[PDB]
């Protein structure tokens, strides 16, 4: 009872390997930390933490090859005042020369998720900050399909249509099937300088539910 | 029938009429190096009311010689030619490309009938 | 600081008749089409870099509305900046460039990793129905080394698509914009631009691009009214019932808008 | 990927046929914790002799670029893998690449590299599975549907199989494709791919198990291994998945048989064909598995399809005019084939008539009644038909294509 | 030469009659079709290279107006001539090293020839003389109504090599379209007009070219081909008041009410200039 179970899916899908981010290459599921972005797009304060139980893969897994031109380079820092001091141009022309860059992409299609998930109050939570009131709002968002911003599935080029679960969950492809997908992207420890996490992602029955991203023996 | 008699089509009805001339010719003088389908085809699907009158005329003879012989097949030509030419109102000054097609799929179909038994 | 009031989705249709709308890099530069449909395809950043040039275009270098990222198909002649514990120097990166207070920018240091958003979000362009683009065969009459005049002329090739209709989805979020500024007059100025997106973008390969629709579903609340895949089903974009065969111009696709929810509302702008 | 890093610790085993050769973090590869992660991995072989088309300091993981890097880290800190990892899989990758290995193969522009988990023989048929030169019988029995077992006893199907394939990008290289089945399910995929493509052939001097870089060859934009399209290359992962092909390919396949025309340069005696026996193959397969149709693989003249005798009619009327005028160095399929498929009720009259006239020649001339034959083929084609459509699909084009190639091949010698 | 300042665009249309309008390469050489609804096309690039015709016949090389495609020129060696002239020794396969001289050698090639400064060119080759996109395009033209393609087969009572057959004469052949009304649309960009140097002078030039297109393009293959409209909108100022398509949309092109059966000639069309936008005016006059 206590919890949610968020559904999601659209047409395209980058969750992009660390190891493969130049040359992007797709986890063939939504990783937790995916998962976790998705449902701060939904609703989301510095009170409260997202933690994702489980994820269901419905729909099967296919890949797709898309390669776009891309920039080099982040644009640099002017400094407000010194970019007075004597008026000049900013621009970050990208015909020029080196700026131009190839990224090629093997990326998801077709993808079909159901996002189980639950609420956590952070440690700078307010005294009058019920919890039971952040589930109705995200609840109230979900059904009514408000958001802070559309919800992407990795990247902001491939938007998420998404619905909330009341019922019982639906039946996946892999329904019968038991597969090990290798260590995969659990989170990102922010506290600890920025490393990734990793976990051992063994789907079955197309449902996979990684350990918790804050748990002590996880995290150094 | 794939042949569809009930299909008062224009095009189609003048397919017809064209293949029913060439069976009557090839009856009145067998044998021989070429068919109208052979002779007139370019001048009969370009302009056809410049010259079906003339394949008429020609048809006409061809029933005639038929007629004189006991094998008189000549008067199903001709109740043919009266079927298809009592659907059409008036021959067309030209024909587009697909009515073009419609002629020689209608021509080929009424050839295939007047050959089966 | 000002911004936008309400949550906007857009349905932009546009169409290109005998000409490349967006090349493949991995195709030998034929237009993109999907794998899984057959659809072509055309990437938002193509778009984006379009609302820029002919906001640069437009704008030229007005005060507010300068733009960062920009081609060597630009000018020099004249620029202005507006001059207003790093969120000084971030808002004076938002207030004066147009594409980084629209659409989002990354700096390239900070204690954090330097990101802004913008409020604006658009997805791949894909067509209503599939495109079979054509191999144009071409040739030149002069030589370009002295080496291949040893009577003299070389064939080159073009892709085209013939025709085809592009659907291109889009999200304004407003609370993003509160973080950014985007204000009523960026809006607008947005609007006109994906209104006017092809009018300067003109060049030998893509032929004759046109934004021939642009639905706007404007939201009463500060978020949404409605989920937003449901509001893009009601532009029934299909085709009109005296048109068979290969579409080769808009007039063979009807497009209707149905009733959106009491709480959004809907405008034509094309 | 930990794969190779498997495949290492596997060929290192061994005494030969490999090698035993050698801030902290967690190892995404082996997945333990607090080990020294490598900020810089070792290179890649590339160039003709590693990844074709890469340049010979070839590598997977690079940050030298500013947009790359991510959450504050640097080089090869945004790929955390231990040293002894990143030693491992490159070195197995390289092994892998070493042509004197037989495990590889190079398709399009990208290089495939394939293992199975444990030693089987699997390693060394699929070097030349989708590559084709025992072997033969056992294509031709996996094409059947039988066990590979029953023609190699020794190989163990329960074995996990891995292809992979690279595609060079200067100095970087992309991963296309990835496959990680068992050795006796994709070899039955395998077998079913070769299943949909079988076709007669039309010279008998062509492949019966068409190589599959033979088959992209022939919707190259001028029939030479470059401008093979990548996209294509990397879309025939369909072989070996068993999913629908891409359904970029018959688009592709017509739009070469548009822009095609018979080269008399191959100086044999015919000039070179149109719809070549390949991309009639490809025409099957995409016809079969993404439009779930029934094709032959001879003529099935007792078949009322519009499309199918509309190509068979196509190939009467081509074959009538090489009849009427011999040796002639242009035919109706050079010119018109791309719009008869396309738009058959525009240029279907047109057609007819031309061949009309090609019989009217014949009949006078010898061959006095091949004249007459053709005449009654048209007859019994045309007699299914109840108008030229307007327009024709796709898929209606590939099954007119289809038609097309059984009617020319089943009348080369009738008479 | 001081640049123009308005946005213009430009309908063109023109005629054949038992002409070739424009060989394919690939079906022999049928004209060009569009296979899957049997109109005619005209490349952008055969009306460029009549356009660049004649500029070459009416000015005859004079200064500021030679062309750079060329029947028998090389392109390295025009582009050594920019180098020269700009005194600079032509760095091997590179540009200069100064930035200024760079534009100095492009300017040059644009301020002298003709079509590079109109149409754009892609200089980047061996010896390096930069990049120019064009003021002016223009789009593939297309058939108002699906044309009809026939072949026409010809005999040659001379042969040219060493050949016994001549027992019958030697064939060949010619495609002719009947009959068809093309319509082809064009842009000019007063934006990079600026950077490029396109003057109302050229402009001038450019309408008289595309009037007096055809009439100098006479061969055996052509037959009877005219300019039949030029239907020009200018728009005041530098950026348009109208999009384009809405401006195309106001010349229909449809039959005649007393005309029937296949096209044969100019009037069988009837044509028709809406009322355009009060930001534009239409000069038809043309």
């Amino acid at each position: 009872t206590y919890g949610i179970r968020l559904r999601v899916w659209g047409d395209y899908a980058c969750f992009t390997r660390p190891e493969m981010k130049v040359e992007r290459v797709s986890y063939d599921v939504m990783p937790p930390s995916a998962a976790r972005g998705i449902l701060e797009a939904i609703h989301w304060k510095p009170a409260i933490r997202w933690i994702v139980d489980r994820i269901h893969v419905l729909r099967p897994i296919v890949f797709d090859n898309v390669r776009r031109n891309e920039v080099s380079s982040k644009i640099p820092k002017p400094n407000p005042a010194t970019a007075m001091r004597d008026r000049k141009p900013l621009y970050f022309l990208v015909d020029d020369g080196s700026n131009r860059q190839q990224r090629a992409a093997t990326l998801l299609r077709n993808v079909d998720y159901v996002i189980e998930a639950h609420f956590e109050l952070t440690d700078k939570a307010g005294a009058e900050d019920n919890a039971g009131k952040h589930l109705d709002i995200f609840r109230r968002r979900a059904r009514a399909g408000q958001s802070f911003q559309q919800p992407c599935l990795g990247c902001r080029e491939f938007p998420a249509s998404f619905e909330l679960l009341e019922g019982d969950v639906p039946l996946s492809c892999y329904a019968g099937e038991k597969r090990d997908l290798g260590y995969m992207l659990l989170d990102i420890d922010f506290e600890r300088d920025m490393t990734p996490l990793f976990f051992k992602a063994v789907m079955e029955d197309g449902v996979i539910t990684p350990p918790s991203r804050t748990s002590p023996e996880v995290r150094a | 029938v794939s042949l569809d008699p009930a299909r008062t089509d224009r095009p189609y009805l003048l397919g017809r009429l064209f293949a029913v001339l060439e069976k009557a010719q090839e009856d009145a003088v067998p044998g021989a190096n070429a068919t109208i389908k052979d002779r007139y085809l370019a001048s009969a699907s370009a302009n056809p009311g410049q010259v079906f009158h003339m394949l008429l005329k020609n048809a006409s003879n061809h029933t005639a010689k038929l007629r004189k012989d006991p094998e008189r097949k000549a008067i199903h030509y001709e109740i043919m030619m009266q079927e298809i030419i009592d659907n059409i109102s008036d021959f067309p000054v030209t024909m587009s490309s697909d009515e073009q097609g419609l002629f020689m799929i209608g021509y080929y179909h009424q050839r295939k009938a007047l050959f089966t038994k | 600081m000002t911004a936008i009031a309400n949550r906007y989705e857009f349905v932009l249709l546009f169409d290109v008749e005998n000409g490349n709308p967006n090349g493949d890099p991995d195709a030998g530069n034929m237009p993109r089409i999907d794998p899984e449909t057959g659809h072509g395809l055309v990437t938002d950043v193509c778009l984006k870099r379009k609302i820029r040039n002919h906001v640069a275009l437009t704008k030229e270098g007005a005060e507010r509305f300068n733009i960062y990222i920009q081609e060597k198909a630009i000018l020099n002649e004249t620029h202005e900046r507006a001059y207003t514990d790093a969120k000084r120097v971030t808002d004076w990166m938002c207030t004066n460039f147009y594409d980084i207070r629209t659409f989002g920018a990354v700096m390239t240091t900070e204690v954090n990793c330097g990101q802004v958003r913008g409020p604006v979000q658009m997805a791949f362009a894909r067509s209503v129905e599939p495109v079979v683009p054509q191999e144009v065969s071409i040739t030149r009459m002069a030589v370009t080394t002295k080496a291949e005049a040893e009577d003299n002329r070389t064939m080159g090739r073009k892709h085209i698509v013939p025709y085809g209709l592009y659907v291109a989805h889009g999200f304004i979020s407003a609370p993003l914009a509160e973080k950014t500024g985007f204000s009523d007059e960026d809006l607008t100025l947005f609007w006109d631009a994906l209104v006017n997106m092809f009018e300067h973008d003109r060049s030998a390969a893509r032929g004759l691009m046109s934004s021939r629709k642009l639905i706007v579903f404007k939201h009463q609340n500060r978020l949404g009214n409605a989920p937003a895949h449901k509001l893009f089903d009601l532009v029934k974009v299909s085709r009109a019932e005296g048109s068979s065969g290969p579409a080769r111009s808009f007039a063979d696709y009807a497009v209707t808008v149905g009733q959106a929810p009491e709480g959004v509302e809907v405008k034509e702008m094309l | 990927l930990q794969a190779l890093h498997g495949y290492y610790q596997r060929m290192s085993a061994d005494p030969d046929a490999g090698m035993p050769p050698y801030l902290c973090g967690q190892c995404l590869i082996t997945g333990e914790r607090q080990k020294p992660i490598a900020q810089l991995h070792p290179s890649i072989k590339g160039g003709r002799d590693g990844v074709r088309g890469a340049q010979a300091v070839a590598s997977i993981v690079s940050f030298n670029n500013t947009a790359f890097e991510s959450y504050g880290k640097e080089q090869s800190i945004n790929a955390p893998v231990s040293q002894e990892a990143a030693f491992s899989y490159v070195t197995a990758l390289n092994y892998l690449l070493n042509p004197s290995n037989r495990q590889k193969v190079t398709i399009a522009d990208a290089t495939v590299v394939f293992w199975a988990e444990r030693s089987s023989p699997a390693e060394d048929i699929f070097a030349g599975m989708f590559d084709p030169p025992r072997m033969h019988d056992l294509l031709v029995a996996i094409r059947s549907g039988k066990r590979a077992t029953d023609i190699m006893p020794d190989m163990d199907e329960s074995v996990r199989f891995h292809v992979l394939g690279l595609s060079p990008n200067a100095a970087r290289l992309s991963v296309r494709f990835w496959e990680v089945d068992t050795v006796g399910h994709m070899l039955d995929k395998v077998g079913r791919h070769y299943r949909e493509l079988e076709i007669i052939p039309q010279f008998n001097n062509e492949q019966e198990f068409p190589s599959l870089s033979t088959l992209l060859r022939q919707t190259a934009v001028l029939n030479k291994t470059e401008n093979i399209s990548p996209v294509l290359a990397g879309g025939l992962r369909a072989m070996l998945t068993g999913g629908p092909y891409p359904q970029s390919l018959l688009p592709a396949v017509l739009g070469r048989i548009r822009a095609e025309h018979a080269r008399p340069e191959d100086k044999s005696r015919y000039r070179l064909e149109v719809v070549t026996y390949y991309r009639a193959a490809l025409i099957k397969a995409y016809l079969i598995r993404n439009r779930k149709l029934e094709v032959p693989v001879s003529l099935d003249p007792a078949r009322t399809d519009r499309p199918y005798l509309l190509g068979r009619l196509f190939a009467v009327l081509e074959k009538a005019q090489e009849d009427a005028v011999p040796g002639a160095n242009a035919t109706i399929k050079d010119r018109y084939l791309a719009s008869a498929s396309a738009n058959p009720g525009q240029v279907f009259h047109m057609l007819l008539k031309n061949a009309s006239n090609h019989t009217a020649k014949l009949r006078k001339d010898p061959e006095r009644k091949s004249a007459i034959h053709y005449e009654i083929m048209m007859q019994e084609i045309i007699d299914n038909i109840s108008d030229f459509p307007v327009t024709m699909s796709s898929d209606e084009q590939g099954l007119f294509m289809i038609g097309y190639y059984h009617q020319r091949k089943a009348l080369f010698t009738k008479k």
